[PDB]
């Protein structure tokens, strides 16, 4: 019924301390909301982006808005964008909203262009938390390399990990065109050194040639870019999804989610999927909000016993809810977690 | 195959004086089990062997060279992986 | 004669693991009372049209000549949105009724039984019977009737579809993948559905008993992949994966029109991955007919094509034959005895 | 000359949680009883059936067989009625016994077959019946030999508990639609470690017979085509399965418990006695519900056999030695109690 | 074949320490006999030794590597399957 | 026999036939049906699942003159 902040934070040290077990990441909107570098964020949660939809687009916007929520709760970007690729399907899918199609394929192409631009911020000094992470990734000479996994569409992570030379891999092999390979990624015969780093909602640097159906990354193009969060295709989603997968299938595996609201659904599928599999995983789920707001968080933990789920002010570790003993666990903020991985590598 | 919560195998009875053969594959490195991190064979933790229905505890008493029976060490003077639990109680029906 | 002789060594070899694949071809290739038994694919569409039309021409008008799976998929797809039959009419009515009659007619009209045992069906389980190789021979089927374990129960041949159980036999999934069988028994594998399977309100089952009154899971393509690896066709297009990239040498198709994109994708990884596979896909027709095939073949070098009027061997364009599946039970009966 | 119940079920629970001994159960029809679905039981028992049967069917030429068949043994069940039925329709002009001729037995035969499977064919209740403890207890550990599981039962309740909770397993019949019966496969023996097997022994309602071809097939449950036979005469699977719970018996230290058995068959103990005569280190627990007076046979296979465990309500027959309970005890003789122990000790 | 209560063979004899090697394939657990569960081989039961006519008895002393005799060590580190008797008493005609 | 021609397709059977090849319809069905069994008559001489015809060995005493023959 209680629990001590100094104890977890104690068992956490000596799990990072270990080299024989691998480690991954999830990075994902929360670690960028963290840090300022005007006076507003330097880029916005997921609210953020719909309110500045709404805001800056009319009607059948709002008509698309009512016929979403008619059945479903307050939307995100990424609803909106499946719900208009859904349209895009049908041929004659303009009698929906009475405006004659062709309309949706230049909306949707602005929103796109809107998002991009607003994406592209850049990083500040060398003071950047990712900085801190990227030089606590290439400290120790670990026999099993660290993967990270981003649903970010920003590059932050790239300009971070590139101001400090490290190795890097991230599927696509290339110089001038950089076209995505399979085979090796699927071989996995790679040196030890090289760090992997995954894109699972995709990235805005990525461009569709179309064509030939081939998909390349390099230089971001103007408007023509590949944000899909799913998109249905006739991928790689599917192949990515199915790395993590096999990620968690290792023995003694620690994942650690910094800035995951646990929204999405698939996602909490496949992790149930990879606890369930090998009862050897373990998933350290941290988050910095009430743990009333996490309803499927709150599920998870109560089924899967192996996952330890950290809130400001309640914990619930082994399908046991409990508080902290004397807002508590500051960790879950990411310059706090940045912080505490810069002071556990020296 | 071997679930969690698993050392090693009994390897010798003298009657109180247990001799486990840790199976461990070095792997001593905060085994975790039901959200929580327990550390391999320790100088005063204490060990469960269950018999068909009824679980032994015991309390380890020396770790190293000290637990090697009085020949293998002969055999082989350079692995050290055996422990020595002295039995204590048990749980009943 | 000289192309003939050449597999034939290669199937009497041992340690060969065969597989086919059995598409729309094969059924039309059976006629009962002076027609198919089964209707063709532009035979059931014909069938389904003669007892809504705007949408199919509005279809035709982005599309070619369309079959029922673009049908199917559109009346899915109608249904999916929550109104959207401000497309051609509303009421949002005519998309319901439509999709369980077109389902209740392709029903009626797939469940027939087998003639006797003239069938080359029967043909091809008892040289499946006569072969005891180490490595099983598994069945592809692209199609909706029963006929093929049905002419495999006819001759006690053991089979695996996996499905077990009884009058509500589950889809055990886990048992596909320790691959633990007995080796006298084969696989069965169907990638487009069958008549007989029906999902669960309660849960996604699909599960495998007495035909439905209404209920069957044809073309499953609408499921949001909801509660991944149930789908029965993920996990079928996982085996054939698998089972290409084992370092197999033989694989035989016949009836296939190649009209299938996401077969066709997985094939040409498949060989281009695997060298030393081989495929000897027929084709009931001219050689000019299938320009997806054509365009493969010159692409791929291992895939093998043979045709009425000519035959492709090794991206070579060639010069002038069991297309039919009568020619083709025949001639494996004959290399049988 | 008495024996204390704790060390009888310590015992027992040793047994039950030791994975390298291959185990085997026998569901006779004393198990449906012990569940309730309205205020009667869900399914009788023989004597319910013989009850109904007896009351719902001039009915004196009606009873004349049931006269005929006590003039040479006591109070007879169904199975008998249906066998002497079953060797009328052998002969073809055997109607002039008790003068009815064609359709008046043959028709007959047909409506009691059709009574008892529209009785008998009944849905499980929610989900805290025994058969899901059992059930549930089979995937616990998992095992290197596998759990096999006799029957001598007509109803389909536990394959619906056994596919509930997903649970492979292999009666016999391999296929989809007409799922012919295999011979082949049952006798090489090579199936995954993991799949179960469920053998029955008397039949069950989804067994039908088409004629024509003379091959027997399993399938959907039809309306009055049924095999319900116990031994039957055909020109046989039975045989099949007798030899199976033979072969299983010879097995280095099996064990088999049976619950729910009256022991009234003859066939069964007979089998029994030589599978525990011919291999010393097999074992049998009998698991009674009732007073031991009622089990004459079985007492006396007790006295003969050695390695044979018999615990009633009241007394038992341990090693050749009868006794009695140190303070009716021993509740697990019934099914209901049986589950309960098998789900504690799963966990 | 082999009768029931059959435990192993004698492999050394040093006059009153007799080392036996278990002869049982698996399952060194409940060894039914008599509708009554013994245990194989432990620290507090007893062995019969059968010679002709007179059945010898003995207690059992050690059970593990220890009973493992000189030189069996060295050709295995790892073969641990023997257990020490020691002759107590004889029953006569 | 059927069950066992049809298990094993390895073995072959001789069967004959001391009379006309059409008295026997049941064995017609069955070397119909395996090709595995072959049955000879006085008639014609079914080989292969496959009806012949002649252009001897029916007779017992002339079968044991042929064993004899072969013998010596």
């Amino acid at each position: 019924s209680y629990y001590d902040t100094t104890q977890q934070l104690s068992l956490l040290k000596h799990v990072l301390s270990e080299d024989k077990r691998p480690i991954a990441f999830i990075i994902a909107a929360g670690c960028p909301v963290s840090i300022r570098h005007n006076d507003a964020p330097l880029i916005p949660d997921v609210a953020g982006l719909t309110r500045k939809i709404s805001d800056s687009f009319d009607s059948l916007l709002m008509k698309i808005i009512q016929n979403l929520k008619t059945t479903i709760p307050n939307p995100t970007i990424e609803d909106i964008l499946s719900y208009i690729r859904l349209l895009q399907q049908i041929p004659m899918s303009g009698k929906i909203h009475d405006v004659e199609n062709s309309v949706i394929n230049a909306l949707e192409e602005s929103i796109c262009e809107l998002i991009e631009e607003e994406v592209n911020v850049d990083l500040p000094g060398n003071a950047t938390p990712y900085h801190k992470i990227a030089a606590w990734i290439n400290s120790i000479n670990r026999e099993h390399q660290v993967e990270i996994f981003t649903t970010n569409y920003d590059l932050l992570m790239e300009q971070a990990l590139e101001e400090l030379n490290v190795p890097y891999f991230d599927g696509f092999v290339g110089s001038k065109r950089a076209f995505f390979d399979i085979r090796t990624i699927e071989e996995n015969k790679l040196p030890s050194r090289w760090s992997k780093l995954w894109k699972l909602h995709g990235s805005i640097n990525w461009q569709l040639d179309k064509q030939t159906q081939t998909i390349w990354r390099g230089t971001p193009s103007k408007g023509c870019s590949l944000i899909h969060p799913s998109h249905l295709k006739y991928m790689p989603y599917l192949v990515m999804m199915d790395q993590l997968k096999l990620f968690l299938n290792q023995p003694s595996a620690i994942l650690i989610t910094c800035g995951y609201s646990y929204k999405d659904q698939h996602i909490n599928e496949v992790l149930s999927q990879g606890l369930q599999t090998n009862p050897n995983a373990l998933i350290y789920g941290l988050q910095y909000d009430v743990l009333e707001n996490y309803q499927e968080a709150k599920d998870m933990a109560l089924k899967r016993s192996n996952l330890i789920l950290l809130a400001k002010d309640r914990a619930i570790i082994g399908k046991k809810e409990g508080e902290w003993k004397p807002l508590f666990f500051k960790l879950g903020d990411f310059q706090h977690l940045a912080s505490f991985l810069e002071e556990i590598s020296q | 195959t071997e679930a969690s919560t698993y050392i090693g195998t009994v390897q010798d009875v003298n009657g109180a004086n247990i001799r486990v053969v840790l199976d461990i594959n070095t792997i001593s490195s905060l085994k975790f089990v039901d959200g929580q991190g327990y550390r391999i064979g320790q100088i005063g933790s204490f060990v469960r062997i269950p018999i068909g229905y009824i679980n032994l505890f015991g309390i380890v008493s020396q770790v190293g060279a000290g637990a090697v029976p009085d020949k293998l060490l002969e055999v082989e003077p350079y692995g050290h992986r055996w422990i020595s639990v002295q039995l204590v109680g048990e749980e009943g029906i």
